[PDB]
């Protein structure tokens, strides 16, 4: 999957 | 010369606000270029009708997958994906419209607006955009994500367009 992560 | 476009979103089929955001296509082109030309639908696919999949309270908002709605592809405008434009641009702060990846040299349709100061996306992440206006419209539709990214109620981009 696509995303950016925190 | 700096497009502008906006966004209509609802929630759960009530219209709830506008969004419009200012697309950097002097600096970064290719991908300013990209978000302005699906906005519209200027091609028969773009973000019309397509929702927020992954909304993280604090975090962002993630949405642009019209094709699969979860996160897997979505298309661009130069058939499939492209390259990373570059990164002078820094996730300075919220309202902040960037680019959602997977693994470098990836970017399709998929983007995300900040919600907060996210520097660590910095150089991994192309920016190229920024809330102009209802700033409080995506504060309002982040109250309905989760921590996972799942959404309380299903957030949609009722419709869109180009207002300069």
């Amino acid at each position: 999957h696509a995303g950016p992560i925190a | 010369v700096n497009p502008t476009v906006f966004f209509d979103i609802a929630v759960d089929g009530e219209p709830l606000g506008r969004v419009s955001f200012e697309l950097f296509a002097d600096k970064v082109p290719k991908t300013a270029e990209n978000f302005r030309a699906l906005s519209t639908g200027e091609k028969g696919f773009g973000y019309k009708g397509s929702c927020f999949h992954r909304i993280i309270p604090g975090f962002m908002c993630q949405g642009g997958d019209f094709t699969r709605h979860n996160g897997t592809g979505g298309k661009s405008i130069y058939g499939e994906k492209f390259e990373d434009e570059n990164f002078i641009l820094k996730h300075t702060g919220p309202g902040i419209l960037s680019m959602a990846n997977a693994g470098p040299n990836t970017n399709g349709s998929q983007f995300f607006i900040c919600t907060a100061k996210t520097e660590w996306l910095d150089g991994k992440h192309v920016v190229f955009g920024k809330v102009k206006e209802g700033m409080n419209i995506v504060e309002a539709m982040e109250r309905f994500g989760s921590r996972n990214g799942k959404t309380s109620k299903k957030i949609t981009i009722a419709d869109c367009g180009q207002l300069e």
